[PDB]
């Protein structure tokens, strides 16, 4: 009942990286997933692959663990560990054949990782010009939109340009949180565009299309018939005593829709539905009423201005509502919109409102903005930029084999094949866009020996030669190779460090 | 079904040769452990014969009267049980005699009574008297039991526990010489303190605590009141109950509660009393009437802890709380305390004389060292009093076994007729105690036991016994292993009453 | 069935068995094992106590063995793995006898000889070192190094030893109970350090407080300042909406009348300038009350525990106050920097440079949730290590060097009992070399290599040898710097005898019923 006992710690983990490898790049194939909820889904990102399956083994865990710290501090390259990391423990299987111990790998590992992290800084060819242009911004985004949504990138890399440089004044506070993504039904992605504040796809159910009122109160509660809070008996007998309780539920209404006069708020936001003679009410007292379903919508909403949402019907509670400069509709794509502006304050809150005819493709270009923003949003610290493409996997896999060769001792075997797991990287990317991966890794190797660097895959599928990646235009980040390297090698090397498995008792 | 012939009386050895067979190699100082599997997967390593018996469920009526035998045994010493099972499975072992020479039992019978009357006959001819008055001779007796135990590092104290223990309830004007260390020799467990706090005091001690400062703290002549009648509520004669659910019902019963306690109360204290005490319970408003003249309030107490409490004072028992009179007094009585130890209250009632009672009182870090010291002196106030009810030793260690078996070969020469043979298989069962001693010191057995028969035949039969220490035979007049006659007496008495018994059975039958 | 020795057999097996599984993990190049609870749970230890604490083997033997080492952490704090590894050679070599003849209570008679002979001979290779800040690096260096990856090994030992050092003083007996061990999450593995005043849970949260106050005077609090019951003999009535408006400003103005207090007393008891003012209250606070509080710059903490409080109580020196109505300026402390702690998501408020705390917070930084719980686990492993060095000031040779040692002392010694236990000196110093060679095998190297040359290394002077981690060479373990504890090595030799002898004192095994 025992084999090898060491083996099917690697091969659970080998099984997880088959899942992404071919799922890599821009010729990357997609995933049909299938949700918990029993709903088809077609995606292709890293990131939503392991959300969905639900993998097992805790050996195969300590990868997924890292990539939920790769997704801390970068949001670059969740599929760089996948890949690089399992093509270590599947190179570490190669020496422990051989007899070498386990320990002995995991000294060489940490070695050849520190000599890793100082030839890195040396391949950093540009940076950023902090001139806050569209021109500077989108060159540089066109990489990272690719391989999540290729062909499509045209619309994208402008789009989130335009959002993202007017945050940039504000400096030190450009994150993710700020630039919210609402998806609207509409014919496709050249419809799309960009807005300012917080923008909403359902529109104002009132009446009113402008007002500058501060106060906004948030219900989630429908507008119905009103229950009490003690008892209540209620019984009616005759058709008298019906037309008492409906005139008497209006006339009630009518005092709970003054209490929001008095307090001095035109803005309402209702969780549920709206009944249409409580509508009436509302544009009565000139007051904006705007219906949201949506939980996250009305959570967001809470975070930003600071208007909880009560459960009564209609409370005059002047503590717990939020405040907010300019409310207003906008005509944007054939769909009015929801604005919330802020004109007398500076502004740091932008919508990138997208639109679609499938709510499974628009949810693909979701997760492609989002790592849009995420790109610069590492690119608030020190800017420094690396060749993609495979440049920067070739040329760190020569020097570390240079290094490996003149060090002597037993712990040349371990950085010997941590140069070799940076190969499988250009293999990933040769082999999805159908490309035979042993002649183009011979034609990487060929053009770096004669020192000509920034040498990445030519994306085509009938010309398997290579091209430049600075007249490209193809530039990854630093930072995004920084701590993808040093979270795959400390989650390779924990994979390693462990050797059987015991189950206990709670 | 049912069972009868002679399948019954080889199915009787065989049941009884396998709780033999169990703790066979658990004898002497160098005793093996044994391993208890629990279905909950728990597992206890206790060596002792008592406890492995215990936890182990046997389904053959054969076998379990063999533990219930040995269980009474064990009430009536506390020393030598698992001798007994021992030789009862050794002398049911040879069955060439039983079933191969078609012997009916009654021969065997026969034979294994008239080798009873050779058992004490032999035992007092090697046998040697006790300087009881002499305490160091004592010391050489308990310390057997002493050894390998935490209470070794207080021996000279708890020597001196035991041994003030058996001769106050030992009374040598009755003639017999009665000790019965359960109730006149009740032993207490009190937390707190060391081991050396322990001591031995004249009189009964009860565990009860104090719960409100209204009573007699330090009282030089007690005034002590004994009662058996209930202070509660009045119940008829029939068996209705009390449930108290409305107000009208509440006041009428209250009334009725506390008038009846108020002229139960009224007679106890004419008298001017410092301590009551009552055979069933007291209730709440009882102590109301009583806090008023500082009594201290003692409830709960068996009749058979009564009669401790009347022998040491004087009082006397009292039916009902009506009848009090003014003999009810208890002049002679040293002190009442209710002195705290440890913050755990216990009522004194002690004297400086001997009252036909006394009580143990044991101190300690923890509660798992009370629990280690009383089950060691219990074990050592049972053999000491062996040695108080007849003082006479024999040479134990397997030198006392070799010389009954010894006078069993030459006795044999004389004894004409059929029952022979089955009483020289007793000499050869009776080696097996012997055996079993130098098998558990890792010696060679055969090698041994027969030049411990050649000790036997030409020297004296009252040394060269058996050390179970170093695996060679010594002289049992040079160390103290020496056994009391009453539980070696017991041991060969119990053994041929298991013997007697369960060769006798003949049918086993089913039936309610 | 089978009333026979099949019973020593099949315990001897789960010996072997488990001597086989916690091999892998003793010292720094040794591995892990995982310890899954079945929901998701998971754990990465080297720990030999909860590898058998919480681990649950399915064998009734091994579970005898398992109630061994928790045993050895009670009075120790050290060994327990090391522990499994003796008594496992131990009824191994006990096998090669036993099927020649041999009674197992003669090897019993010979493992109780060995004890008393090498128990002499640790008294003779102690070194009685004065301790100080260096010989205390070396101790807590063996120690944190084998549940450390090499990353965390040079930082956690200025953190426990200056911890350490800072509560004993002037004779006193070392209490693990003043060190208090806090966890936090979103930080780096390394960014750990000692804290000099306490940590606590919840800070002062209110745009108008003090980031940062270098001077005050702290007031314990025990009062819930938060809508209460009534103190007055009177009850809870109300008619309608309005009447409970009128009733819940009739029950606060029994709250807001302390509060104002506390600016009485602060505006009594230093109320000029460079001077601070913190509230320590332990149970809730009414958000009111932290307006009123903040704009005369008083910062008021709440939701405290109870033990945090007996520490607030050390630090400061103020007395746990119950009632607001007898306010009196000797139930005040003193503190240094009281300042808060910015996190990710969350705020902590730190009270450092104390007058007398007596009391020192260790906090440990981890990013993941498994790597908090095993640094916890090792900083208490390593605190104890250290507190064995302290109390006990003779410290012995580490990296197997006992060992060895202890062995050619066994050879050269004659039984005084018998002549057949010969054979038990012979097996104790045969099963005493497993740990040379149990580090060949964990270390990368061949086991009978090393082996020679730590039995070869011998010279007319006081010499100790142990095995190199990195290159299997003789290495003196007092040049290096890699020494153990006395009183581990006093409790191993002891604590091995005693388990070894109950195992081989078996013959039967019977199913119980309770
Ligand atoms: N068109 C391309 N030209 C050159 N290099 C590319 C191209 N597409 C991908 N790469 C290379 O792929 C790696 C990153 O690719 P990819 O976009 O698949 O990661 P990612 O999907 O952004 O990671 P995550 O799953 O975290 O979003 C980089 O090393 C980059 O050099
Ligand atoms: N060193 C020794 N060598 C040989 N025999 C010894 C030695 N020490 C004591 N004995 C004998 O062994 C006897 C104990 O045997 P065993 O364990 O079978 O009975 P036990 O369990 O003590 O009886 P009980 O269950 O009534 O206490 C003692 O009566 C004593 O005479
Ligand atoms: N740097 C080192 N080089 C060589 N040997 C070492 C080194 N550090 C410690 N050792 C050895 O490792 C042994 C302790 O091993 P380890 O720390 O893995 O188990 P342990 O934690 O002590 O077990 P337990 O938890 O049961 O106490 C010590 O006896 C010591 O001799």
């Amino acid at each position: 009942g025992l084999e090898e006992a060491v083996y099917r710690n690697i091969q659970a983990c080998k099984e997880l990286a088959q899942t992404t490898r071919t799922a890599y790049g821009p010729n990357g194939m997609n995933k049909m997933v299938i949700n918990h909820l029993e709903k088809l889904f077609v995606t292709n990102d890293a990131a939503t692959i392991l959300r969905e399956l639900e993998v097992q083994h805790p050996a195969a865990k300590m990868i997924v663990m890292a990539s939920h710290m790769q997704e801390q501090e970068v949001g670059d390259g969740t599929n760089f560990v996948l890949v690089f990391a399992g093509a270590l423990l599947e190179l570490a299987e190669e020496l422990l054949r051989i007899g070498l111990s386990v320990s002995e790998v995991i000294e060489g590992y940490e070695i050849a990782c520190r000599k890793a992290h100082e030839i890195l800084p040396n391949l950093v060819c540009c940076s950023a010009k902090n001139l806050r242009d569209i021109d500077e911004v989108s060159s540089l985004l066109r990489t990272s939109i690719m391989s999540k949504q290729y062909g499509n990138e045209v619309f994208l890399a402008k789009l989130i340009a335009q959002a993202c440089v007017s945050i940039f004044p504000d400096s030190g506070h450009f994150n993710v949180d700020n630039i919210r993504v609402c998806k609207i039904l509409g014919s496709g992605i050249s419809s799309s565009s960009v807005l300012h504040g917080m923008v909403f796809k359902k529109e104002t159910e009132g009446d009113v299309t402008s007002v500058k009122d501060a106060k906004i109160a948030v219900y989630s509660c429908p507008f119905d018939g009103m229950i009490t809070e003690t008892k209540g008996t209620v019984l009616i007998k005759t058709a008298e005593e019906l037309m008492n309780f409906s005139k008497g539920e209006e006339n009630l209404m009518d005092a709970q829709v003054k209490a929001i006069a008095d307090t001095g708020a035109n803005v309402v936001v209702t969780g549920g539905k709206v009944a249409d003679m409580a509508l009436h009410y509302a544009n009565k007292y000139n007051i904006m009423l705007v219906r949201l379903n949506s939980k996250w919508d009305l959570r967001r909403l809470c975070k930003t201005v600071g208007a909880t949402a009560l459960p009564r019907l209609t409370p005059p509670v002047l503590e717990e509502m939020g405040h907010c400069d300019s409310v207003y509709l906008s005509e944007v794509g054939d769909t009015q919109v929801v604005v919330f502006k802020h004109e007398k304050e500076d502004g740091a809150i932008s919508t990138i409102v997208l639109r679609g005819s499938t709510d499974n493709l628009m949810d693909d270009i979701e997760r492609a903005v989002d790592d849009g923003v995420n790109t610069f949003k590492v690119l608030t610290r020190d800017k420094r930029l690396v060749p993609g493409g495979g440049a920067t996997e070739i040329e760190l896999a020569k020097q570390i084999t240079s290094y490996g060769e003149t060090c002597p001792g037993l712990e040349q075997y371990a950085i010997k094949k941590f140069a070799e797991a940076f190969e499988a990287i250009p293999r990933a990317l040769a082999e999805n866009s159908g490309v035979k991966a042993n002649e183009v890794i011979s034609k990487l190797y060929a053009v770096h020996q004669e020192g000509n660097k920034n040498v990445g895959l030519d994306i085509e599928a009938e010309v398997p030669a290579v091209k430049d990646m600075l007249e490209a235009g193809i530039l990854d980040t630093y930072l995004g190779k920084y701590w993808a390297i040093k979270l795959a090698t400390n989650a390779a090397v924990t994979v390693l460090r462990v050797d059987q498995i015991i189950m206990a008792k709670p | 079904k049912r069972e009868s012939g002679r399948k019954v009386q080889s199915g009787n050895i065989n049941a009884a040769k396998t709780i033999a067979d169990i703790i066979r190699t658990c004898l002497g100082p160098k005793s093996m452990m044994k391993m208890l599997l629990d279905p909950m997967g728990g597992i206890v390593m206790t060596n002792d014969g008592n406890a492995i018996l215990r936890e182990i469920q046997v389904q053959h009526p054969a076998a379990k009267s063999m533990i219930e035998i040995s269980r009474t045994q064990d009430e009536e010493v506390g020393d030598g049980t698992t001798s007994v099972i021992i030789l009862a499975g050794e002398m049911l072992s040879v069955a060439e005699h039983f079933l191969e020479q078609q012997m009916h039992p009654t021969v065997v019978i026969s034979a294994y009574r008239k080798a009873l009357d050779d058992m004490i006959s032999t035992l007092k001819k090697i046998s040697i008297p006790v300087d009881i008055s002499d305490s160091d001779m004592m010391l050489n007796i308990i310390n057997s039991s002493i050894t390998t135990k935490a209470i070794s590092r207080w021996s000279s104290l708890a020597c001196n526990i035991a041994l003030d223990a058996v001769k106050m309830v030992q009374f040598e004007e009755n003639g017999r010489k009665e000790i019965d260390i359960k109730k006149y020799a009740r032993v207490e467990k009190i937390p707190g303190g060391i081991i050396e706090d322990s001591c031995v005091l004249r009189g009964v001690m009860i565990n009860k605590d104090v719960t409100h400062p209204r009573m007699r703290r330090y009282i030089k002549n007690p005034r002590i009141v004994l009662l058996d009648s209930s202070l509660e509520y009045k119940k008829g004669e029939s068996q209705t109950d009390i449930e108290i659910t409305r107000e009208e019902d509440f006041t009428r019963i209250l009334q009725m509660e506390e008038e009846y306690i108020q002229q139960l109360c009224e007679d106890i204290i004419q008298l001017k009393p410092d301590v009551v005490i009552t055979e069933k319970g007291i209730s709440d408003l009882a102590q109301h009437y009583l806090m008023r003249a500082n009594i201290t309030a003692i409830r709960r107490v068996r009749k058979t802890d009564n009669n401790r409490i009347a022998r040491a004072c004087g009082a006397r028992i009292v039916s009902r709380p009506e009848e009090l009179r003014e003999d009810d007094v208890g002049t002679g009585a040293g002190l009442l305390e209710i002195k705290k130890i440890g913050d755990e209250y216990f009522t004194f009632i002690t004297d400086c004389k001997d009252p036909k009672a006394c009580t143990i009182l044991l101190r300690g870090a923890s509660k798992e060292i009370l629990s280690e010291v009383e089950r060691n002196l219990q074990d050592a106030m049972q053999v000491c009093r062996n040695v108080l009810l007849d003082p006479q030793l024999v040479p134990g260690g397997g030198a006392s076994e070799m010389a009954v078996a010894h006078a069993l070969t030459e006795k044999s020469k004389a004894m004409t007729g059929v029952e022979q043979w089955p009483y020289r298989a007793v000499a050869q069962a009776l080696e097996v105690i012997p055996r079993t001693l130098i098998q558990n010191c890792g010696a060679s057995t055969i090698r041994l036991l027969t030049s411990l028969r050649a000790k036997h035949t030409q020297e004296n039969c009252e040394t060269w016994g058996v050390n179970g220490e170093t695996g060679t035979l010594v002289d049992m007049k040079e160390l103290g292993i020496w056994e009391p006659l009453a539980v070696k007496l017991q041991t060969y008495k119990t053994a041929v009453e298991t013997a007697v018994l369960l060769l006798r059975i003949d049918d086993i039958v089913s039936g309610h | 069935v089978a009333r026979a020795q099949a019973a020593l057999a099949v315990n001897i097996s789960a010996a072997r068995g488990l001597q086989d599984v916690l091999r892998t993990n003793l010292g720094p190049k040794g591995t892990m094992k995982m310890l899954v609870s079945g929901a998701g749970d998971i754990k990465l230890t080297k720990d030999g106590n909860v590898l058998l604490h919480e681990m649950q083997i399915q064998h009734p033997t091994a579970s005898l063995i398992a109630k061994v080492a928790t045993a050895q952490d009670d009075i120790t704090g050290d060994g327990t793995t090391s522990n499994v590894l003796i008594i496992g050679e131990l009824l191994k070599q006990a096998d090669l006898y036993i099927s020649e003849g041999l009674h197992p209570r003669i090897i019993t008679e010979g493992f109780e000889a060995a004890k008393e002979k090498a128990l002499q001979f640790l008294e003779e290779v102690k070194v009685s070192r004065e301790m100080d800040r260096e010989t205390l690096i070396d101790v807590a260096r063996t120690s944190l190094r084998t549940k450390v990856h090499a990353e965390l090994a040079d930082v956690l030992t200025e953190a426990v030893v200056d911890s350490i050092l800072a509560i004993k003083k002037q004779d006193e007996p070392i209490d693990l109970f003043m060190i208090e061990i806090m966890e936090m999450k979103h930080k780096s593995e390394t960014d750990t350090s000692l804290i000099r005043g306490l940590v606590l849970d919840h800070g002062a949260r209110h745009p108008d407080m003090k980031k940062r106050v270098e001077d005050a005077y702290i007031l314990t609090c025990n009062v819930s300042l938060e809508y209460e019951k009534t103190e007055v003999n009177s009850g809870f009535f109300y008619k309608s909406a309005e009447e409970r408006e009128k009733l819940v400003k009739a029950e606060r103005k029994f709250i807001e009348d302390r509060v104002k207090k506390i600016i009485e007393l602060k505006r009594k008891v230093c109320g000029d300038s460079d001077k601070g003012f913190v509230v320590i209250n332990q149970k809730g606070i009414d958000p009111f009350s932290l307006d009123a509080l903040s704009k005369e710059g008083i910062v008021a903490l709440r939701r405290a525990k109870r033990r945090n409080m007996e520490r607030l109580t050390l630090a400061c020196g103020g007395v746990a106050l119950n009632s607001f109505d007898d306010l009196s300026p000797d139930c005040l402390g003193h503190a240094g920097l009281v300042y808060e702690y910015t996190l990710g998501e969350e705020k902590f408020t730190f009270i450092e440079k104390c007058n007398n705390p007596r009391s020192v917070t260790l906090l440990i930084k981890g990013p993941n949730k498994h790597t908090l719980t095993q640094i916890k686990d090792a900083v208490r492993d390593g605190l104890r290590a250290v507190k064995n060095a302290i109390d006990d000031g003779c410290v012995v040779p580490g990296a197997g060097a006992v060992e060895v040692a202890m062995a050619e002392a066994l050879i050269k010694h004659k039984p005084s009992v018998k002549g057949r236990a010969q054979l038990g000196v012979q097996a104790f110093a045969d099963a005493l070399l497993i740990i040379p060679k149990v580090l060949a095998q964990n270390s990368g190297f061949d086991l009978q290599e090393t082996l020679v040359k730590i039995q070869a290394e011998h010279s007319e002077s006081g010499q100790l040898v142990g095995v190199d981690l990195n290159t299997g060479e003789p290495m003196v373990a007092a040049e290096v710097g890699v020494w153990d504890n006395y009183c581990v090595k006093k409790q191993l030799l002891h604590s091995c005898t005693v388990i070894a002898t109950n195992i081989l004192l078996v013959d039967e095994i019977m199913r119980a019923g309770m």
